[PDB]
């Protein structure tokens, strides 16, 4: 009878299993969303400021690909972008 | 079903959802209904014949592709 | 293929992957500064806002300097101990960095079983492929050379 | 008497209704249940010309969806789908009869959505087309939704809803993806030539747990199963019934009939898997089955645990253990249905789910009281029933392949008769409680009606399941012939 | 008729603290030690013996031992 | 050039710019924090350049 | 126990932008945004939900310190809103959401400020 | 008004008035019930999910609150409302409302007394 | 200078003539060319006296929309002459004028 | 008319209408002898009228726009595929021009320049369209670039309006610099302009490479440019604040009208000119943020316009995914998934101009809209269902056939990436959807009745993504036809 | 040597306007300004390309561009002109109202 309640219920299916499922997924993607929807903060210098990385980005990630691919593992890259998202 | 009664039930079907989009009564100007009838009709037929048309010049395009592909080998 | 290409040792490879977060941790902590405004009191002055990008500079360098090479070092480490390379060779490592680094800067157990875990899931992704955008090489996209057969 | 003809029967009737006024609520009743009564008697009408030795699908229409690319649509029934078939139609008229008393608050636009419901699931289980057959898969997923979020019973029926169709549409998705691999591999989507053609054992194992993954959502499983009471909870009684003997079940359909046959050296890899999770789930669904304090709770959790029981009976590869499935898949449709139409007759009457205000019914309703405790007895699965003779035919296929496996489902029995027999003391016997519920009406003609071909269905299926099995023996022996040569 | 239930103002209080149970996990030691014994030790514990009872039919049938995930 | 752009565009910009009469302190930032960023992408630029 | 109106009327006062002193008369459980706009100091176009999500700042008004103490304090999502329909993406630590302002005789009397208008039409 | 709010007549959602009713600078909250020879002075307002029965007549500024059956000459508290009775306002308000669509079909978007008028005046001359 | 006529595309009829003068085209018009003119002007005038009701220009509105339909009818009509004279359309009556 | 002009008959017809509509509009606008009358409407129905003829004049002079193929070839050439993306646009154009007639009297809207701008830029994505040249490309981008900085800034006493039209001004400039440097280095790098000159030089050698540095910077900022245009996450920060702040129909137009012109050149300067991995790479690499981005920012949007235009972001990344691929299924995808984009975004676009009408501005202002308006409840559900890619209707049919595409692509990733996404953005629509059908509020927001204009549009619309699953052969045969004609 | 110059030149003026752009964050007009200056980098490339390599096309584009940037100038200084006019002010902060 406890097992049904203690650790069935309350420590599963709303516990562990809703922790890392419905619920947190839900609260990680709402900060995620606001936090994305942070970056329009409606300033012209902002929006021109965000042309020039994406140019520069392009550029040395394409036209310098050789020299930065002998020096960076794409690997390291996409896991310096996920630490820098937290 | 004929493609012509197709289109003439799609056609007034359309201009039912039409007035009662408007919160109008369904039937609300039923010479508008017939020619709705009509038009989806004219719709479809002329759908179909564009179609065998197209899928006529598709064909032909494919075995263009397919000769220009051929005219690799040696 | 990758590992033919280069030699690479495993003290090399630390330090390049180290180097590299160093320069992307700069990079990024530049944006960064750039990017969010000073305070109204310190319009008037530019040398606090200069010293306060340098600081972002040099902060988000050294974590992410730091971050790299931690997870260079726990992939080269667990290579050279189980003497092959698999998936879960780099997915550690992963793990390792973001709670080693990045659960350190949080300050909380939670931060670094959170940010591990998407650090080991990204470089297991990444990994689960060829870390190649397009897998299949069968396809021509172009003909330009003639066959006999 | 064609499939396309079964699949238009609704499409009519909804159309019908759909150019009604809502001032018309007795006309538009009237036309929707003669339009569903139609179609059942149409669906018994192609029952009573189906034929059991073939192994080839029966009525197949072809139908010229795209000329090229091999996407056609295709319609056809074998025996397993067709019992499904007949359930869908047989269930819909229950719904439109439910709502008969309040149909005006509820208007026209209920019956059509459940019209356009039965059309999906019609389609779904007519469907000879892998990629047509996920376009209805997921089609289901529009009703079932609008159903829950407009005609729940409180504000949690949005996150019921949200909660269902991001599972199903995830599950949806890869599923998505492993099927246009398939028809990019293969070169057309249709069963017959996927059963037939072979895959690489990494890529059966992908696709095959692409398509765990989306059944997996359907057939509530351990880490998967929690979407589902709330579900059960929010949505309306006649909801409720469609998504626990319809849904549930149109899960467990598309992972028999594309998982097992379609990659069997990626199934024999993961049989040990599914038993695992599946006894898992049977255990602690029942033992947190126990323990709830809602009625929709008990009985949807005791559907995660007769439908985690069907999927420990399919990979037990015999005669026994597959007919046990389907067939407990039927008599657990059936079972669901009526005991969800309990608790909603005694929502209906008192606006409450708890079971503490409920106790001491049979002073009261005893017409309610024996039929309520005749379906405990079938969700039971007492000897004579249907819901026995698929666990137990699902036990002796288990029991052949995996002893330990079959063991530890055998240990479902007692605690499914524990939480069964409690709940219906709690509920009907006892005494009165005069401060919570001091009035009191037993089942009327109309609900009286609609259990009536629920227990004739399970008498008949539980004595005499003899139809029922030879209708499906040459399906079930071909599927699991599929993979060998011997 | 009037046949709604005299609702008990703590009687859907319980109700409404069992249906939100959600919010009070904390991960405590209780509730980790719970998660890893009947969350993952068990069901690895029941995967093993069943994988235990394949290898043991077919050691018994002769064949070689079938491979599982 | 020196028509279109010395001429037209160049009087219409000097012809905007003195009728709004902008003040300092409406249009003022301090450019030392930007200077890194300038830099950084100059030096990328200039490196395309190079090669 | 003749259960009028006069009871549940409660009088506050507002200066709008350009200072000119204005009377108020809202009933109590009815926001402070509603008796705003049936005084009509407030565009009933540009605000009509009364809802945080279809809040856009556009009630706001700023409140005397010595008055912020009778009321409830600021939610998060009204502070989210307040800084980010903003002039300056900063709080104004006098100001709050017309919608979660409860009139009651508690805040009866109450003096608030309405600051220059916003436009909302596209 | 008396009451010092606006005086406009406003009738909310899922209210029914009855035949003899006098309305006059009244605001009706949603869900309302309201019978015949039924007087809403100046400044009256029925409060959300309220019944005044038949006859009743309330002062001006005098309201009647949420969830309440009210009734007599002056306007007096009877009764509250349980939740079953409650419910049955929308009930009432859409019966209404599809007697009033019942009624709406028998007149055509245009009038012929037009032809009428022309036969007078060719009538006339 | 120099201007080419060669289409990309090879006509499917026999071609009367590569490029026809514009008084020839013009001259080819046949009933059908001449209704297609007259169709489309009036549903030009149509829709512009219905459309200048309400600013109160019907005249003025009229005048725009025949303008409009007579050029858009005669570039039309022109259009499916020279298709025709080029054999890019089915000119059965002129291939026989010719022959 | 001499022969070759018979070329550019719908040009010439289209060109010569506006100047009249133009003369005509001014003309009867500054007249004392009326009361100034307010010339929007006639304007834009004869401007309808002059779609509806020119659109008439394409279709049935098929292969007349053929004529004169070698004196046409320096600027544009036409073929199949020109032709059906002309007469996707050209319907485009008359479906926005009808759907907000009601938008004008209402609004007081009463500028016929506006119409006379829609059918210049009409004219503009007509020669873009056919373009086969860089001079012509940047001169057609241009044109319509100015008449949308007119557009956007077209309410001139409006604060969103005036600093949208400064926004995307500024933004558009500075990407026309971009596309200007690219072209510039091309040119210097290369010898040519002419599309089929590039083809030559460029066909046989990879752009990644100490050769050709010159010409792969070109590419790619003329690639930065075309992606600006069609708001790619690197540089979609214009679309959502331009969307908002201009006039509805304004919206409108650029999110349905710009995409199919912009896309059909890109077609035609990159898979034809420029084919090779690295421009899919980066076409992958945009698609990748596109969709994510869009999905996580449309998540945390509570108005109506921006959620739209995050959605058109994200479909924008899913037809980049589709032409990352660059094969001929991915291009047929690519076609097909822009006309059932361009269909689902008149379908939205025309009901949210029938809410224009009580000034609908947030998602809960629809809410309690299965009351008042039942078949407009259902009917924009269906459309957000049909964004979804639910199966049944028409975006779940161009979305499974960009998956296709994408697993036949062997880009694994990007497909999985596209899928997550899809699943991750559900969640808006579904929140949509539950503010008309579930919500309860307190107060409810009732909308006036619409006007037949955009009442027929819209049931001719849900009519065809709703019934589109019964029969997708037509459109399939004709995207395909398209990418095989694309080269031969 | 001579084109090393020149392009080195105009690569230079594109960065400088790329820079006007980076470090003008609350002036707009400057902004503008780095704007046109990338035109007239764009354009000195273009002449001087030509120049190169004996071919007009770059004249002829050349000429287009600056008719293009005029005309865009005149749109934007409009544009500019009706902001300050609506706001009063030019400074950023206060055309920040869509987010
Ligand atoms: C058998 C049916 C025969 C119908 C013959 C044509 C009737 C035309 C009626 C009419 O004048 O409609 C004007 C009205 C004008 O609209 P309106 O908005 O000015 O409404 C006025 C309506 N009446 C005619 C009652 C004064 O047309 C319509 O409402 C739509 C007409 C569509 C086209 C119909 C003709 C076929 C082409
Ligand atoms: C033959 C097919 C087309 C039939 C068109 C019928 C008339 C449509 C215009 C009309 O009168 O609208 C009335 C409506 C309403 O006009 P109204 O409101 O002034 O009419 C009622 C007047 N009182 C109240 C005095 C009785 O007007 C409009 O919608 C504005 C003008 C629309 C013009 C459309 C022109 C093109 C129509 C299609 C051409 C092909
Ligand atoms: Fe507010």
């Amino acid at each position: 009878l406890r097992f049904g309640y203690e650790v069935s219920f309350e420590a599963l299916d709303k516990g562990a299993i809703e922790i890392l499922g419905p619920y947190g997924i839900s609260y990680t993607f709402r900060r995620l969303a606001e936090r994305i929807s942070q970056l329009q903060s409606g300033f012209v210098y902002h929006y021109a400021f965000a042309m020039l990385l994406g140019l520069t980005l392009f550029v040395t990630f394409f036209c310098m690909w050789d020299s930065l691919s002998s020096w960076v593992d794409n690997r390291s890259s996409f896991i310096l972008i996920v630490s820098s998202f937290f | 079903l004929s493609a012509t009664t197709i289109g003439a039930l799609l056609g007034l079907g359309t201009q039912m959802y039409s007035n009662a989009l408007r919160k109008l009564p369904y039937m609300r100007h039923p010479w508008e209904h017939v020619v709705g009838m009509g038009l989806g009709a004219v719709f479809v037929n002329q759908l179909l014949k564009w179609e065998a048309q197209v899928e006529q010049d598709l064909d032909k395009m494919l075995e263009k592709a397919k000769a220009a592909n051929e005219r690799r080998y040696i | 293929r990758r590992y033919l290409e280069d030699e690479d040792t495993p003290f090399m490879k630390t330090i390049k992957g180290a180097t590299t977060g160093l320069v992307a941790g700069t990079i990024w902590g530049t944006v960064v500064a750039t990017w969010y405004d000073v305070p109204r009191v310190e319009r008037s002055v530019a040398l606090p806002g200069l010293i306060r990008t340098f600081k972002m500079m040099g902060n988000y360098g050294l974590t992410f300097a730091a971050i790299g090479g931690v997870y260079i070092g726990v992939e080269q480490l667990l290579q050279n101990y189980r003497m092959k390379r698999d998936l879960v060779n780099g997915a550690v490592g992963g793990f390792v960095a973001g709670a080693t680094i990045l659960g350190y800067k949080g300050r909380s157990i939670k931060t670094a079983l959170s940010a591990g875990s998407a650090l080991a899931f990204t470089s297991a992704y990444i990994d689960f492929g060829g870390q190649t955008l397009k897998h299949d090489e069968g396809k021509e996209y172009a003909a330009y050379t003639t066959k006999k057969r | 008497f064609d499939l396309s003809g079964l699949i238009l029967c609704p499409v009519l009737g909804s159309i019908i209704l759909i150019f009604i006024p809502n001032s018309r609520i007795r006309l538009i009743r009237l036309i929707g249940l003669c339009a569903s009564l139609i179609t059942f008697l149409y669906s018994l009408v192609l029952w009573i010309q189906f034929d059991p030795s073939t192994a080839k699908f029966q009525f197949v229409e072809s139908l010229r969806w795209l000329p090229y690319e091999n996407i056609n649509l295709n319609l056809g029934i074998d025996g397993l789908s067709f019992f499904f078939v007949i359930l869908t139609t047989f269930l819909i008229p229950i719904c439109i009869l439910v709502g008969w008393s309040g149909m005006r608050s509820y208007g026209k636009e209920y019956i059509i959505a459940f019209l356009i419901c039965e059309f999906l699931m019609i389609a779904v289980f007519c469907m000879l087309d892998l990629l047509l057959f996920y376009v209805f898969f997921e089609s289901v997923l529009i009703p079932m939704f609008i159903i829950i979020g407009v005609w729940g019973s409180r504000q949690r029926k949005i996150k019921a809803a949200y909660q269902f169709f991001l599972y199903t549409l995830l599950g949806s998705v890869f599923m998505l993806l492993a099927i246009l691999l398939i028809l990019f591999q293969t070169g057309t989507a249709d069963l017959q030539i996927s059963l037939t053609t072979e895959f690489s054992e990494r890529r059966q194992i992908f696709l095959w747990i692409a398509f765990f993954a989306a059944f997996a959502v359907k057939v509530p499983m351990v880490p998967v199963h929690i979407w589902l009471p709330e579900a059960h909870v929010e949505a309306p009684t006649a909801g409720s019934v469609i998504l626990a003997g319809i849904l549930s079940k149109l899960g467990t359909y598309g992972f028999l009939r594309f998982s097992i046959p379609m990659f069997p050296e990626a199934t024999l890899c993961f049989t040990p898997f599914i038993y695992t999770l599946s006894a898992i789930a049977i255990i602690y669904t029942s033992l947190t089955t126990l323990r709830q304090i809602d009625l929709k709770k008990i009985i949807a959790y005791s559907s995660v645990a007769h439908m985690n029981l069907v999927t420990i009976g399919m990979f037990s590869l015999n005669i026994q253990g597959i007919g046990g499935s389907i067939l407990l898949m039927l008599s657990h449709g059936l079972v669901l249905s009526a005991l969800f139409l309990c608790v909603g007759v005694l929502y209906d009457r008192h606006k409450t789910r708890l079971v503490r205000y409920y106790g001491g019914l049979v002073s009261t309703m005893p017409n309610f009281s024996t039929i309520f405790f005749f379906f405990t007895l079938a969700n039971m699965s007492l000897p004579g029933t249907s819901s026995f003779i698929g666990e137990f035919l699902i036990s002796v296929g288990a029991f052949q392949r995996n002893s330990l496996v079959a063991t530890l489902a055998a240990l479902g029995m007692i605690l499914g008769a524990a939480y069964s027999l409690w709940l219906y003391n709690r509920v009907v016997s006892g005494n009165l409680k005069a401060d919570f519920l001091h009035k009191f009406s037993d089942l009327n003609g109309r609900e009286v009606f609609i259990f009536i071909p629920f227990l004739v269905g399970v008498v008949r299926m539980g004595v005499h399941p003899k139809v029922f099995l030879d209708r499906m023996h040459t399906y079930v022996s071909n599927l699991v012939q599929h993979g060998k040569f011997n | 008729g009037g046949m709604e239930a005299n609702k008990n103002k703590f009687i859907e209080d319980w109700g409404t603290a069992r249906e939100n149970l959600e919010f009070n996990f904390r991960w405590t030691r209780r509730n980790l030690a719970l998660v890893g014994i009947f969350g993952i030790a068990i069901p690895v514990l029941v995967y093993k013996g069943i994988v235990r009872e394949f290898h043991m039919q077919d050691e018994d049938n002769g064949r070689p031992y079938r491979k599982f995930m | 050039f020196l028509v279109v752009y010395i001429g037209a565009i160049a009087v219409l910009f000097l012809f905007v710019v003195m009728m709004f009469h902008i003040q300092i302190a409406e249009i003022h930032e301090e450019v030392l924090r930007y200077l890194p960023v300038s830099g950084i992408i100059g030096l990328i630029l200039w490196w395309e350049m190079f090669f | 126990s003749s259960k009028k109106v006069s009871d549940r009327i409660v009088r506050l006062s507002a200066i709008d932008f350009e200072g000119k002193k204005h009377e108020v008369v809202g009933l109590a459980g009815h926001t402070l945004l509603k008796a705003l706009i049936n005084t009509g100091l407030i565009d009933p176009d540009s605000h009509r939900l009364e809802e945080i999500d279809a809040c856009s700042a556009h009630c706001e008004v700023n409140i005397a310190q010595e008055w912020l103490d009778k009321l409830p304090p600021r939610s998060y999502d009204e502070e989210y809103v307040l800084v980010r329909n903003s002039r300056a993406r900063v709080l104004n630590k006098h100001s709050r959401l017309g919608c979660q302002v409860l009139l009651d005789h508690n805040l009866q009397g109450m003096v608030v400020a309405l600051p220059e208008p916003k436009p909302w039409d596209t | 008004s008396p009451t010092g709010l606006p005086a406009d007549t406003s009738i909310e959602r899922y209210v029914t008035i009855g035949a003899y009713s006098l309305l006059r600078s009244c605001t009706i909250e949603p869900e309302c019930i309201i019978g015949q020879h039924s007087i809403l002075m100046e400044g009256s307002l029925v409060e959300t999910q309220s019944i005044l029965e038949a006859g009743s007549v309330v002062p001006p500024g005098r309201r009647i609150p949420s969830g309440e059956l009210w009734a007599g000459n002056p306007a007096r508290f009877v009764r509250t409302l349980t939740h079953e009775e409650i419910l049955e306002i929308p009930k009432l308000a859409v019966a209404i409302n599809d007697l009033s669509r019942d009624h709406y079909s028998e007149f055509l978007p245009y009038s012929t007394v037009y032809l009428e008028v022309e036969k007078f005046k060719k009538s006339l001359g | 200078m120099n201007t080419d006529i060669t289409a990309s595309t090879k006509p499917e009829y026999p071609v009367v003539d590569r490029n026809p003068p514009f008084t020839k085209v013009v001259g080819n018009f046949s009933t059908l060319d001449y209704l297609r003119f007259v169709t489309i002007t009036g549903v030009s005038v149509t829709v512009g006296y219905l459309s200048g009701i309400k600013p109160g220009i019907r005249g003025p509105s009229m005048v725009t929309g025949g303008l409009i339909g007579v050029m858009g009818g005669f570039m039309y009509a022109y259009q499916n002459s020279a298709g025709r004279l080029m054999g890019f359309f089915p000119n059965d009556d002129e291939v026989a004028r010719h022959n | 008319m001499f022969n070759l002009f018979l070329a550019v008959y719908p040009e010439i017809f289209i060109i010569n209408a506006t100047f009249i509509l133009l003369i005509h509009g001014v003309v009867f606008s500054t007249s004392k002898k009326y009361d100034y009358p307010p010339l929007v409407s006639n304007v834009g129905w004869l401007g309808l009228l002059s779609v509806l003829i020119t659109l008439l004049l394409l279709a049935a002079g098929a292969p007349l726009l053929t004529i004169a193929h070698l004196f046409r070839n320096n600027f544009f050439r036409r073929d199949n595929f020109t032709y059906f993306c002309q007469i996707l646009l050209l319907l485009s154009t008359a479906g926005t021009i009808s759907m907000c007639f009601d938008f004008f009297e209402q609004e007081r809207f009463d500028a016929f320049e506006f119409i006379v701008l829609i059918l210049l830029s009409t004219c503009s994505m007509l020669f873009m369209i056919s373009a086969y040249d860089l001079i012509a490309m940047y001169l057609a981008i241009e044109l319509q670039s100015l008449c949308f900085y007119v557009m956007a800034a077209s309410k001139r006493k409006s604060e969103f309006s005036t600093e949208a039209g400064l926004k995307y001004l500024i933004l558009g400039a500075f990407s026309s610099g971009i596309l200007l440097f690219g072209c510039s280095m091309i040119y210097g790098s290369t010898g040519a302009t002419h599309f089929d000159q590039l083809a030559k030089i460029l066909t046989g050698y990879e752009l990644a490479g100490a050769r050709s540095s010159g010409i792969f910077m070109g590419i790619l900022f003329i690639a930065v440019g075309s992606l600006f245009k069609i708001t790619a996450v690197p540089f979609h920060m214009w679309a959502p604040d331009i969307y908002e702040g201009s006039p509805t129909p304004v919206t409108a137009f650029l999110s349905i009208a710009p995409k199919i012109s912009i896309f059909a050149n890109i077609l035609r300067v990159f898979i034809y000119g420029s084919y090779g991995a690295t421009l899919q790479q980066i076409f992958c690499f945009c698609s990748i943020a596109s969709m994510i981005l869009g999905a996580l920012a449309a998540m945390a949007q509570t108005k109506v316009k921006r959620l739209l235009a995050y959605s058109s972001i994200g479909h924008v990344g899913y037809i980049c995914i589709g032409f990352s691929c660059g094969t001929i299924e991915g291009i047929q995808s690519l076609l097909i998934g822009i006309f059932i984009y361009a269909l689902m975004t008149i379908d939205a676009f025309a009901i949210v101009l029938a809410l224009r009408q009580t000034r609908v501005k947030y998602i809960a202002d629809l809410g309690a809209l299965a009351k008042t308006n039942p078949i407009l409840a259902i009917t924009f559900s269906i459309t957000m269902f049909s964004y979804v890619g639910i199966p049944p209707l028409a975006g779940f049919c161009s979305k499974f056939y960009l998956f296709f595409a994408a697993l036949g692509c062997g880009a694994y990733f990007l497909a999985s990436v596209g899928v997550v996404t899809s699943v991750i953005g559900c969640f808006y629509y579904i929140r949509l959807v539950k503010r008309m059908f579930f919500d309860t509020p307190r107060t409810w927001i009732l909308y006036e009745p619409m006007d037949r204009d955009k009442s027929l549009l819209l049931a001719m619309t849900s009519s065809f993504i709703t019934l589109f699953f019964l029969y997708p052969s037509p459109l399939f045969s004709v995207t395909h036809q398209m990418a095989l004609s694309l080269y031969l | 040597m001579d084109l090393i110059k020149y392009f080195t030149f105009s690569m230079i003026i594109f960065i400088l306007g790329i820079w006007g752009i980076l470090l003008n964050r609350r002036n707009i007009l400057i902004m503008l300004m780095s704007i046109e200056l990338m035109l007239l980098a764009v354009n000195s490339n273009f002449l001087v390309f030509s120049v190169s390599l004996d071919d007009m096309m770059g004249q002829l584009f050349a000429l287009l561009v600056l008719t293009v940037a005029a005309a865009e100038s005149a749109i934007g200084l409009a544009i500019f002109v009706i902001t300050f006019r609506v706001r009063g002010t030019i400074a950023v902060e206060f055309i920040n109202s869509i987010q």
